């Protein structure tokens, strides 16, 4: 467990550059001592965490909300380049799994179907899965899926990046206090921490803690998460696919930022709440079929009011406006209904989201090659 | 089934209101518009707060102390700004300023009444808690022209989308530079020009960012058939007691959809982004543009 | 399952599955398995 | 019933008096008779 | 589709000229 003294950060235009000291690189990351602070102070909370019953250790970096996501992307590239060598397996797909944290109470049959489909998709395409950093709900479910991935795939393991708001972690202070590099810090979910109550998931391979100086106030990473995924997508010329299962108000905001940053989304209809609202909104705005001719703005407002309980008419108006803003562009949303379809139609929906992008043609054809759908590749080649 | 639904709504298509039995206490109509407390782009200047049950001029209201505020941009007297001493100017008729005609007539049935003390017109539509011109350059009616370029919302198969038994419209919407709210393209009428030129010029400047040969001719074909759907008072937050925005709305509807399809939307001038957006009653748009969209769907028998 | 009547499915699934085993109808045994038929929650008709 | 109550209000916002007739009610006498005003609330959709 | 197009044009069917702009 010898600490690294120099790191290889890739240059902005070439393949890779010169190796230089860790502190010099880590000056690009900030922390907020309180909410009031804007310029900030140096972060110093970056290293590796050891979780019980897990053989490998997971890197963690706490950075600010105003910090550049490109720097965080270099951090991920620098850690992988250090651990697996310079010629590591580049991603041809970034698969973002978002949704319900504490309100994820889904019937088992669906849970098995979503788990099976996600396991089939991620395995086959060696995808980088970006979820939240918490040990609650669908992220935990995704973690369980990637747990099966960690006991296979020979040497290289695709990272499962967990992006979590600093200020919700029962062990956040321990990670910050100390010298700047920490190699073997142990993570204790069962420890009784007073302000916060949400622990970090042990199945995530890297961690990005977005900090704004607040305490017990989630919703501070949505923009970074969308911006990071977009930055990662541009750098490795790979499509980014967001998946919305169940959901709550921040999942709606996640989908809003994702569609605002150009990233396509796959809404699983019949999987819950912010997904039923999103699916209903798309079908109302775009679907020409007969059963969606009775869809109205009033019924959509009624559904939002019964499912997210906004309290204020203005809050309801803002949630409704955000939901309608998400399904503005018909290309960026693909709705898969759970109860009306097949096992391979989910891979067709994921593939439809992949092709729905603008210019990454080589990677989209590679995704078509992984899923064994020659027709999607042909039709696409003929159209091109 | 689509045809069965279509034939069914084309064949199935003393007035009494019994809603009092359901609610019990009806809280009237939409009441009266009150602008927000913070004036936009003014650096924290606050108006004099008034309840919505007190705005009209028929109501007495002895407790009224508005704040006099004029923006620095307007106070630097640009070509489009009237003089600071608003005397020497005839309202309610077409007035010539520097040999150029400006409209100055309001759509209010009573008309504009002129105050004796300062010669500054007084807004008939109702109080707003602020005197002076503010961000508006002209005393009295600032005539704005809005351009609603519409087409039927069509799915790829070519079939028109239908909601609530009515055909669904689609309009060009721009994102404003000042407050980042989506809105209908349009602008204030320049000196010596009419609503036709203003409507067209603002739509090319904002939603097309111009300034295309046969494509230009196509755009001309689009603007050869326009209907004035409404001439109303704007619920614009920059309105004061001595300067208010009133809009004439011009609708350019593309029945076939050929001319609308040739537009390469790209935000310019005072617009950030421009896009085709579905018309419905739940839209959150700037000022009273929802009323304008209501008027265009009312005229075209479209969904809202 | 779609209409939220999952509790009624779970209350009758054990005896119905039991009847399916008794009357030699395999297709019905698979059908039931996945809709919460817990093979270990079977109950005998008589009391021993 | 909240918004459903509002829905019912939408139903009762469009009513037409179709008839104002004399009832053939069996409780009618020579000094007291029932006469009805009929209000129709039609739901097209 | 021919019928859908035909029904669509049979149901969708101050004058100002802004071509000077
Ligand atoms: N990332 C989170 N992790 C754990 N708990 C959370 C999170 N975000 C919110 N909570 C808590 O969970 C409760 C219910 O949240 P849900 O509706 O279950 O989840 P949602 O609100 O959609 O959370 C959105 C978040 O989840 C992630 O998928 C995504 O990154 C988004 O930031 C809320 O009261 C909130 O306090
Ligand atoms: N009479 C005037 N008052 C104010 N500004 C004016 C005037 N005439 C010209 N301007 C200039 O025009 C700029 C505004 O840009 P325009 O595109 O001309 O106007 P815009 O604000 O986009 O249109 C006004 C909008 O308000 C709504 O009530 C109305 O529907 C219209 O869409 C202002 O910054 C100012 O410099
Ligand atoms: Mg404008
Ligand atoms: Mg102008
Ligand atoms: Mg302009």
């Amino acid at each position: 467990s010898v600490a690294a003294k120099t790191l290889l950060i890739e240059n902005e235009d070439g393949k890779g550059s010169t190796r230089m000291e860790v502190q010099d690189f880590m000056k690009r990351f900030h922390m907020h001592a309180s909410e009031d602070d804007k310029t900030g102070s140096p972060s110093t909370a970056w290293g590796t965490l050891r979780f019980p019953t897990k053989e490998a250790t997971a890197p963690y970096l706490r950075l600010s909300v105003n910090d550049d996501p490109e720097d965080a992307l270099l951090f991920v590239k620098a850690m992988l380049a250090q651990k697996y060598g310079e010629t590591y397996d580049r991603p041809s797909l970034i698969l973002s799994v978002t949704g319900g944290a504490r309100n994820f109470t889904l019937p088992p049959r669906l849970e098995t179907a979503i788990a099976k489909g996600l396991r089939l998709a991620a395995q086959r395409t060696n995808a980088w899965v970006v979820t939240g950093g918490t040990n609650t709900g669908v992220m935990k479910l995704t973690g369980q899926i990637m747990e099966a991935l960690s006991k296979t795939q020979s040497h290289f393991i695709p990272p499962t990046i967990g992006i979590a708001t600093y200020g919700v972690i029962i062990g956040g202070d321990d990670m910050t206090r100390g010298e700047p590099p920490k190699i073997g810090l142990e993570y204790e979910m069962h420890k009784k921490d007073p302000p916060k109550t949400t622990p970090l998931d042990d199945n995530h391979n890297l961690f990005l803690l977005v900090d704004d100086g607040s305490t017990n106030k989630f919703g501070k990473e949505i923009k970074f998460r969308a911006a990071f995924e977009n930055a990662a997508g541009q750098a490795f010329a790979a499509p980014v696919v967001t998946i919305v299962v169940q959901g709550g108000p921040g999942t709606l905001g996640t989908a809003l930022q994702a569609v605002r940053q150009g990233t396509p989304i796959v809404v699983v209809d019949g999987s819950g709440l912010a997904a039923d609202v999103l699916a209903y909104a798309y079908n109302f705005m775009h679907n020409p079929l007969t059963r969606f001719k009775s869809y109205t703005i009033d019924d959509l407002r009624q559904k939002v009011a019964q499912t997210f309980n906004p309290k204020s008419s203005q809050q309801l108006t803002n949630l409704l406006d955000s939901a309608l803003e998400c399904v503005q562009d018909p290309n960026l949303v693909v709705v898969y209904s759970l109860q009306e379809s097949g096992i391979d139609e989910f891979d067709d929906c994921i593939l439809k989201a992949i092709f729905s992008s603008q210019g990454k043609l080589g990677n989209k054809l590679k995704q078509a090659m992984y899923f064994d759908q020659l027709d999607v590749a042909k039709r696409a080649l003929s159209e091109a | 089934i689509s045809f069965r639904f279509s034939l069914d709504q084309q064949a199935t298509k003393n007035r009494l209101n019994s809603a009092v039995a359901v609610h019990g206490h009806t809280a009237e109509a939409a009441e009266w518009y009150v602008p927000p407390e913070e004036y936009p782009k003014s650096g924290g200047v606050k108006r004099y707060l008034i309840d919505a049950s007190m705005v009209p001029l028929s109501i007495m209201c002895p407790s009224y102390d508005p704040v006099e505020y004029t923006h620095p941009s307007v106070a630097a007297q640009p070509v489009w700004a009237d003089p600071a001493d608003p005397r020497k100017i005839k309202f309610n008729v077409k007035d010539e300023v520097n040999g150029k005609v400006v409209d100055r007539t309001s759509c209010h049935p009573s008309g504009i009444s002129i105050d004796s003390n300062t010669g500054r017109p007084i807004n008939p539509w109702g109080r707003t808690g602020m005197t002076g011109r503010g961000l508006l350059g002209k005393w009295g009616v600032n005539q704005a022209a809005d351009t609603v370029v519409t087409r039927w919302k069509r799915s790829p198969d070519g079939s028109i989308l239908e909601r609530d038994g009515k055909k669904v419209l689609e309009f060009v919407a721009i994102q404003r530079q000042d407050n980042k709210m989506w809105a209908i393209p349009g602008g204030f009428v320049d000196n010596g020009e009419d609503v036709a030129l203003t409507s067209g010029r603002e739509f090319m400047e904002e939603a097309l960012g111009m300034g295309s040969a046969e494509s230009k001719d196509s755009l001309a074909a689009l603007f050869s058939s326009g209907t004035i759907v409404a001439r109303i008072y704007c619920e614009d937050p920059r309105n004061t007691d001595n300067a208010w925005v009133e809009t004439t709305c011009v609708n350019f509807h593309d029945e076939s959809g050929r001319h609308a399809a040739r537009l390469k939307l790209q935000g310019g001038d005072d617009a950030e982004h421009a896009r085709w957006m579905m018309v419905h009653g739940g839209l959150n748009l700037f000022a009273s543009h929802r009323t304008l969209l209501q008027h265009v769907t009312s005229a075209l028998n479209a969904y809202f | 399952s779609k209409n939220g009547q999952h509790n009624e499915i779970a209350a009758c699934i054990n005896d119905n599955l039991m009847a399916a085993m008794m009357h030699n109808k395999p297709h019905f045994v698979e059908l039931y398995l996945g809709f919460d038929a817990k093979i270990y929650e079977l109950k005998p008709s008589e009391e021993v």
